[PDB]
């Protein structure tokens, strides 16, 4: 079945880059967009950006333009995720969802992975 | 405001959205989806244009939007309706072209007469 | 951006019962909003999308309504599964904004 | 359609002009 | 195959046009000198 | 009651009651069952006028079809400006070509 | 629906291209980049543009007593003065050309010696 | 497929072709006296 | 019995019934009434003639009466059919017309012809 | 190609036409 696995806790000291994960299968990567969401402050939910894999490009919420930049390795179906500058408040846990390529079925995650807990101390 | 600006040349075309400019751009035609990674035809959607290949009239004429990432496909400025026949080259002759033809022909048409006109003389 | 927010942080209902949970925008939304289920173990999943359209392998108990500004997730029966945290995010315009979600 | 049998007219006419010059041309000389 | 047609039919009719130049450009020669000399 | 004409991809009919007459017109391709007769081809430009009688359901009536159709394969669209300048031009090379032979005398 | 009232529906048959306009009033004014040059309509309300040889453009709104129609963009390129370089045009083009200046050539140099 | 047009395309055709035959009657008669 | 006259002159076409010349005449369209009341200046009934303007396929394309004024119009005994993509500046030519054309311009040019070379001597 | 063989023998009928015709102005008068 359609299923994202992403990487593991990883510690990072402050000030370093850390470079997230998000291995998509059983289904053509190529086709669907491919988004990032952070649950900080306990259970809050907010949004970074979405890449579109087949093109490579990249739109960003203006909060987080300046601490995440996104790659896409095509050949090995996975999703980057680089957060360079990791302060404190970058200490939460990260999903990787899916939505659909078009502006008809973009803005809702039908697929989401499990999330890496990253801890920055 | 400004419109689409589409060019034409064999049996590609090309149109460009100069509207929106720093976002994802993505199309639509008769509100059926057309680009990003369809393996019919390989029309593939770039950086702000759409290449068609081998243009059909009758498969592919209809309305063409252009709306950015994170717009509905409704949402876009306007439509766009293409209505054209494509060869294997053919370029067609505007008037500005055809007064260059007319110019050029009789110039060198008046300068080697008298050329020949000249060296027959001497 | 829109805000979203929720009434109600926590909300207590027994088993079998039906249960509301409401959502509000700061500016009408189109009806493009989408509510999603997060198990407590992190695991967390779509339950509607357009704010009626069941997504594929959710069961009919889900239930979503409302039109405008105001919406709600509208469960029937309560099982011991679903006692969770629901999510409301908009999709009208950019960026795409979450709510502070509801513990039933 | 007409079709370019229109212009095979042309021909016809240019094409008797021409047979009838030669016919004359070789009434000048030879024959 | 009507859609031919139309092609070679429009290039000939710049083509004949082209001539049509021609033989004004040949006519204004032979006239300017025919009256020069008569 | 009017007699209904069905168009096929280049072809028409006539269906009437009794067995379609001719009396002026194009007489077109005769079939010889009843309410079936086809003209050949619509380009070909039909202009057959049928006469004939009431129906079973429609008694004592008569419905008399002037079937007129204009499919012209061969029509103009004479541009004034065209077809002026083509006559203007042909005109004055015909004189042209006179005051050469006047000249040649 | 987004206001993008105007539409297109022609017909092969009968060549033309018309604009019709979905919008549920009477006097509905039509207008060409932003500008007015169209009649209110009565009755019938498809806008007639001419034909597709002509090769219509521009943008083309639809102002009713509800503001106005978003506009939509009309391009045609009903190859009418299109010509095909393909091999064999390109070769008889410029032999109808040689033959040409080398007909007025000797003409020329007939005369040029002669007077 | 609009053929409608492509008849009196070719009969423009047609009469350039009567201008082209007589144009090069009046030169050939013009070169003709002036070499006589 | 006596057939219908029609003329076609660019798009505006005309109908006329000769069957009932003596007595005024009022038209109809498949078996509706169509002008005769002054209501447009596009479909227009004269004293016997039907002045139609801006003629199209798709509709005033169809079952043609003409019934006398003061008579009973449903026992109506003639019917015309019409269908046809009638045309702005559009005229019918054949080969033989345009063969005609060009062999009588050759006549006119020969006139001229014998006309001045016989002044000339 | 029925077209361009119609232009192609114009051409090669006309410089017949124009060569011969040359000729025979030389010849005769
Ligand atoms: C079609 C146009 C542009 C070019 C045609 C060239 C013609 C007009 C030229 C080519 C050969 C020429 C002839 C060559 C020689 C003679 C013999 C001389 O005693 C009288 C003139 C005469 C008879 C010339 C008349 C003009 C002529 C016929």
């Amino acid at each position: 079945e359609v299923q994202l696995q992403q990487s593991g806790p990883e510690l990072v000291k402050p000030g370093a880059s850390m470079k997230i994960s998000c291995k998509a299968s059983g289904y053509s990567f190529t086709g669907y967009t491919m988004n990032w969401v952070k649950q900080s402050h306990g259970k809050n939910l907010e949004w970074m950006g979405l890449i579109n894999p087949y093109k490579g490009v990249s739109t960003y919420n203006q909060k987080f333009k300046d601490k995440a930049t996104l790659t896409v390795d095509k050949s090995s179906s996975t999703a980057y995720m680089e957060l360079l500058s990791l302060t404190s408040e970058d200490s939460a846990v990260y999903y990787c969802a899916r939505s659909g390529y078009y502006g008809d079925s973009d803005w809702y995650f039908d697929v989401w992975g499990q999330g890496t807990t990253l801890t920055v101390f | 405001q400004t419109p689409y600006k589409v060019s034409i040349s064999g049996t590609t075309v090309i149109l460009t959205c100069p509207q929106y400019p720093g976002s994802e751009i993505l199309w639509q035609h008769n509100d059926k989806n057309i680009g990003g990674d369809e393996d019919d035809k390989n029309i593939g959607s770039d950086e702000d244009h759409l290449s068609l290949k081998e243009f059909s009239e009758l498969e592919q004429s209809g309305y063409y939007v252009c709306y950015p990432r994170g717009s509905k496909p409704e949402d876009a400025n306007f439509y766009l309706y293409l209505r054209a026949r494509v060869c294997e080259n053919c370029m067609e002759m505007d008037v500005m072209s055809v007064a260059t033809i007319v110019i050029v022909d009789i110039c060198i048409t008046g300068g080697l007469l008298l050329l020949v006109y000249y060296w027959s003389k001497n | 951006d829109i805000q979203m927010t929720q009434t109600t942080s926590s909300l207590s209902a027994s088993l079998g019962d039906r249960v509301t949970i409401s959502c509000r925008a700061s500016q009408d939304i189109r009806n493009y909003l989408n509510w999603y289920q997060q198990k407590p173990d992190g695991t967390v999943k779509l339950l509607i999308y357009y704010t009626s359209r069941l997504h594929s392998g959710v069961p009919s108990k889900f239930s979503g309504s409302g039109s405008g500004t105001d919406y709600s997730l509208t469960i029937s029966n309560l099982e011991q599964e679903d006692i969770a945290t629901y999510f409301c995010q908009q999709g009208n315009t950019l960026p795409w904004t979450f709510a502070g979600g509801t513990k039933l | 359609l007409l079709d370019p049998k229109l212009c095979y007219l042309l021909d016809g006419i240019l094409f008797i002009y021409g047979v009838i010059l030669t016919a004359l041309f070789l009434r000048v000389k030879f024959s | 195959d009507t859609l031919l047609l139309q092609l070679t039919n429009t290039s000939a009719y710049y083509m004949y046009l082209l001539l049509l130049l021609k033989s004004v450009v040949y006519f204004a020669i032979i006239t300017c000198c025919l009256l020069r000399r008569t | 009651f009017k007699i209904p004409i069905e168009e096929l991809e280049d072809r028409v009919f006539v269906n009437c009651n009794t067995s379609i007459t001719w009396v002026e017109g194009t007489v077109g391709t005769l079939l010889s069952d009843i309410t079936r007769l086809d003209l050949g081809k619509r380009i070909l430009d039909p202009r057959g006028i049928y006469r004939c009688n009431g129906t079973d359901i429609y008694k004592d009536k008569e419905s008399t079809v002037q079937v007129h159709y204009r499919m012209c394969q061969s029509c103009v669209e004479l541009d004034p400006a065209t077809v002026a300048g083509i006559i203007v031009t042909d005109v004055i090379a015909t004189l042209l070509l006179a005051l050469g032979v006047f000249c040649f005398a | 629906k987004g206001n993008h009232l105007v539409k297109v529906y022609d017909y092969q048959e009968d060549g033309s291209v018309l604009l019709t306009c979905d919008a549920e009033a009477k006097n509905i004014t039509w207008f060409k980049d932003g500008k007015m040059i169209g009649f209110l309509t009565e009755d019938k309300k498809k806008w007639n543009l001419g034909s597709n040889a002509k090769d219509p453009r521009g943008m083309y709104q639809c102002k009713g007593s509800q503001n106005k129609s978003k506009p939509l963009q009309v391009y045609y390129r009903m190859c009418q003065n299109c010509i095909e370089l393909n091999a064999a045009t390109i070769s008889g083009f410029l032999f109808a050309e040689i033959v040409s200046i080398f007909v007025l050539a000797v003409g020329v140099y007939f005369i040029a010696g002669q007077d | 497929v609009h053929t409608e047009k492509v008849n009196m395309m070719s009969l423009t055709v047609l009469g350039l072709r009567m201008l082209f035959a007589k144009t090069v009657a009046v030169n050939f008669l013009l070169t003709a006296k002036l070499f006589f």
